[PDB]
């Protein structure tokens, strides 16, 4: 008559690894890593992304003309832009701040656009010839839709004196730009004046900008660049603007309806038609894992991202063959 | 394993315990079979239980990446940026392999330290009264049914 | 007769943390976490803060009319200022790189301000003039009272050439600024001269300002525009001024009596008439634990900072019921 | 715990044990009380001694925040700097965390251990001398008298 | 240490034991020497090695410092990456000085334990058939040759 | 008779730390870190560092006339630079985007120089009397030997208008600078006009640059400046100047030959005439350890460096007196 103390065995095929010793079989484990995701650019928590595809953030705020599928966007949950976006800064030039710009972006889910300065409020000024063939529209020369490239009219170009004060109770992106010509007979040719400046301030912004003519190179067969300035126009503040030419004025600013937090990720996916409550650049995530290894950059409730190809935790003890 | 006892002088498991982590096989004329010792499993089960919570949640605390830019005269700090959030995510996937890397270690022996001390436990009750065998039997000096073999499991032997 | 191996309870109350079991009753613990701060402002070994209060750092360097608590400042341990104070920049406008201006003040302890430029030195330009009702003391308009809001005499702004050299051993930190007018008008009302500049000069330093007209929101009552500039000249360096309008000449510059080792702490807290070995924005630190988790940011012998709510070691043994 | 001893075969500690962390009771004609065993107390006094000036010191060596101010068109270099401030901060918040946690562990089982130990010695030196009750005590089957039980205490019985 | 044998109840090692970290000493009418259990000894030789192998491999993933260089008024921003170049270095020697602390404890106990287990198997063989010493050794109550001797190392005594 | 069991002592000395203990004698122990190095400079598997001594890499770059020696390198394995170069900006001045150009340097193994613009090549202008005293060669007053300091021919100076397009496949490193003057006289003496610009594009560029007048102290006897720029001429792509004085005119120009993996160590030693798997800035070194503790800056096969004085394994058992 026998009594003997003894231990569980299984089937189980499990394996872990301890610092003595890899591939321990072990009755029992729990595996913490998650090593999947569907591949898909999903909603986040129903409120869809903002997919540029083509379009870049510049593209899209100055109202490139190829840009259409987003002159009224509804609120995001995150962005996607491409890693080189075909549609940006159709006619050639600069935006100035523009990373900053998208930090900020990365803390906004909703803009809305308003009118500032109407097209039909230009007496003095031609608004309607503003154009070129480095941002066309259904076959014709067309322009960034939320500014104007203001003209002479009749071989005058009278200093501009405008002003716009943000009545509104959201914060205001007001953009605008300068036009740096080729030579001097297109400065006479476009504006009139041969020197010229643009002056801007609110009741912080105290700015001066003067055309640049240099000979460069024809990037979308065009010479001449536009460089871009924006500002935020703080509740109760007006924006003056000055100019005797080369000014792109404001037609349309976004109002800054809401904060906050979304993201500008890069990829080069589709919309998936999927829901989900966590997002990465690569596809959705959904587990209960504590871990996961697909990308570092997510957003939404999120396991916490490592390197590791594999992390399994024992909870039973070693098995026996 | 540092107790000795799984895999050590307990050659091996027992596929036929389907109920419990540890417990006994018993030998005599009525027959034979496997009972789970409720006691040791149930804290084994807490103890693992917790450990695996407090790993995850020692865990819940990381480092996330953002999404930062930067054009293209501003490369040192783009650099900067990108080897600060590498650097963070090595931190952490080494903690994270680390730590499961100990505790996995830490899991095993637990087991076997349950295994010894139950051992441990019936060999004390015993005493003189049955030889004991080497590898984790023990041979009644006595007759011994199935109601004096249900003594040994409660701990009211003698 | 019996022996026994036994083992020490006690009525032990304390509690410790392990990975498979929280709160196990132990014999002994010994807590390595310092939870209590007294919650003032007080001496560092002896030595006492620069408490600015209302005044920031530029309303203190630049002599804010407002800020003569500190015409004449003591060495300091560290520097205290609130998240906004009133007392900034009284005439509306800009302080160039004053982020890594007030870096450079984090490694200073004292100050000492000494004349460069003297008000009674300027003999064909009006010195006395040069004030304005943005900037007030005791009823009356005043300015910045270490730099010269400089005008013209009986209509004619005569070049200016001015040097000063650093005959000091230390370093010195020389202010000066420029005026941004509302309108041509006015530029011919305070400078005469419509077109106007001032180039600084030093071993390394290249600077030409030139003043920038725009039509802009009235802060403290005022539209027009201080821009502040700054350097630190070596020794057995000279300074060259030349301007011919709007310019904000040096009355005074600090010299750098002392490094190093100081912090610009943010806070809302007053001096708390207490001395201590280590400080943080919330208050003092008086322990010898190792841990603490009152504030991140501290200055003197401190304990290393951590985001627990509780750190107690185990020394006894699981005390028993 | 890990080693059997500690609220395992010893049921419970002895309020009545004041001068030491582990030692003896003995039980006679002439009466009974406590005893501390000396030498292993005080392996264990500068065991966890040193551990905790170890924890401590290897601690001294962290992430210091410093104060550092962005304008209003810096917000991404801002952004990276409160995130490696913070990313430190978290790092040296779990590894304090961690090893408090870790060392507990080991403090407690090092008792157990010492108290197993103990235990151990004196079973090897009365052999087959005394019957091994198995909670800690054994029971002399010779009248044992004070000098006796000194005996068992300085491991000089037999 | 934890498992009482080395410089425990086995007071000292033995210089004369050569091919092996673990064994055995005999002692009778034809002599005495040094055998090494080449198979607890081999076992050891696995652990630590793979051990070895796993501190390093787990540190091959570390910060590198990079050099950058900053204008005189970038100073914030050299002041930002000397920060975190430091900070991570301190996090990496924290990592690495504490890694080889807690496995240099782990390593010592575990040939403790690898101790210990020898002896307990010696001693679930010799049974009542030798005294146990309390000292490592065993005394044989017959006498004992050396293939009885060699019996014994082989773990076919009885 | 009698059977024991007992474990293994032997000579050893080599200790170990632990939690709980320090300085545990152990029979057997492995240490894991390089304590040691050669202390020279040496070539990185096979390939010889680009050591600069007394030159720096502006002085380099721009062809300082004491740093000849590199008129033309081959590839190298690493740069070396000083603390403080003797031979940088002979004539005095700023290197505009230094670092970031630096920064670029470290990513590049090989440059290749070829002229862009012949000095013969300039008709209308004096190229030949662009020298000073502040940089001397073999006693005679010289200038940087990649660019040139063109001068008025004849009491004129007429619009420069020069163009140069990237043939190459690779990348170029295009270089040139802006001189500015003393006073209004010096302006006349070198340039004739008054007023000038230079006017730099490309595909991307769009730069204006204006001489800036003042007065400064004497940097190598001379209170003249020099303003150096540069670009990445991408291929294909075409740079045109446009200047009518001040202008320091590109005359040779540097092939982006390869990449990459390179660093820019500062240190004091010269060359070693050794060779290495790793080296830093104190020295080479040679181990097989995983760790070393010798400099936190290295280039090749490197052990991981830590910050200890001390890291030793135990691997064998506490050895006994
Ligand atoms: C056999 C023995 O001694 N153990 C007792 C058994 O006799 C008793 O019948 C049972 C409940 O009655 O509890 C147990
Ligand atoms: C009783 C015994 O054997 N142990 C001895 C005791 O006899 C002796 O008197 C004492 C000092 O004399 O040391 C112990
Ligand atoms: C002595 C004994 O029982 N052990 C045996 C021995 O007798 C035998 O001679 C040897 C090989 O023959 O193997 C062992």
């Amino acid at each position: 008559d026998q009594i003997c103390i003894g231990y569980h065995a299984n089937n189980s095929t499990e394996q872990v690894d301890t610092i003595m010793e890899k591939n321990v079989t072990v009755t029992h484990a729990q595996d913490i890593l998650e090593k999947k995701h569907n591949g898909k650019l999903c909603d986040l928590d129903g409120v869809k992304p903002l997919i540029l595809r083509d379009c870049s953030v510049a593209g899209w705020l100055l109202g490139n003309p190829m840009c259409d599928e987003f002159i009224n966007v509804p609120e995001w949950s995150y962005i996607v832009e491409k890693a080189n976006p075909v549609n940006d800064l159709c006619y050639p030039g600069d935006f100035n701040d523009y990373e900053e710009l998208k930090h900020l972006l990365s803390r906004i889910n909703h803009f809305e656009k308003i009118q500032i300065i109407p097209k039909s409020s230009w007496s003095s000024h031609e608004a309607s010839l503003g154009v070129s063939s480095a941002c066309p529209y259904q076959g014709k020369s067309s322009f960034f839709r939320n500014v104007v490239w203001l003209i002479k009219k009749n071989s005058t170009y009278p200093t501009i004196k405008r002003s716009y004060n943000n009545t509104n109770q959201e914060d205001l992106l007001v953009l605008w730009g300068i036009h740096h010509p080729n030579d001097a007979a297109e400065q006479t040719k476009l504006y009139q004046n041969p020197t010229t400046y643009i002056s801007v301030g609110t009741s912080t912004l105290n700015q001066r900008l003067v055309p640049r003519i240099a000979t460069r190179s024809k990037v979308n067969g065009q010479s001449g660049r536009m460089e871009f300035f924006w500002t935020i126009l703080k509740p109760n503040d007006a924006i003056n603007f000055e100019s005797n030419g080369n000014f792109i004025a404001p037609e349309y600013a976004y109002k800054i309806v809401k904060k906050g937090d979304s993201t500008i990720m890069k990829s080069e996916l589709e919309y998936g038609n999927c829901n989900t409550k966590c997002q990465t650049p690569m596809g959705a995530i959904n587990s209960s894992m504590p871990f996961h290894n697909i990308h570092p950059l997510t957003i939404g409730e999120c396991p916490k991202y490592v390197k590791s190809n594999r992390l399994v935790l024992a909870t039973g003890l070693r098995n026996s063959p | 394993g540092l107790f000795g006892a799984i895999a050590g002088f307990i050659e091996g498991g027992w596929q036929g315990m389907v109920d419990g982590w540890y417990g006994y096989h018993h030998s005599n004329e009525q027959g034979s079979g496997y009972a789970a010792d409720k006691e040791s499993t149930q804290k084994a089960i807490d103890g693992v239980t917790n450990k695996v919570n407090s790993i995850i949640d020692k865990m819940n605390t990381q480092f996330e990446a953002v999404g930062r830019e930067f054009n293209n005269l501003e490369r040192r700090i783009e650099n900067l940026n990108k080897k600060m959030e590498d650097g963070f995510l090595d931190v952490w996937t080494y903690n994270a392999e680390l730590l499961v890397l100990m505790e996995n270690e830490r899991t095993l022996d637990f087991h076997d330290s349950n295994v010894k001390n139950l051992y441990d436990k019936v060999r004390l009750q015993l005493r003189d009264n049955a030889k004991e065998l080497g590898n984790g039997c023990f041979e009644f000096y006595h007759k011994c049914d199935n109601e004096c073999m249900e003594s040994v499991r409660n701990g009211t032997y003698d």
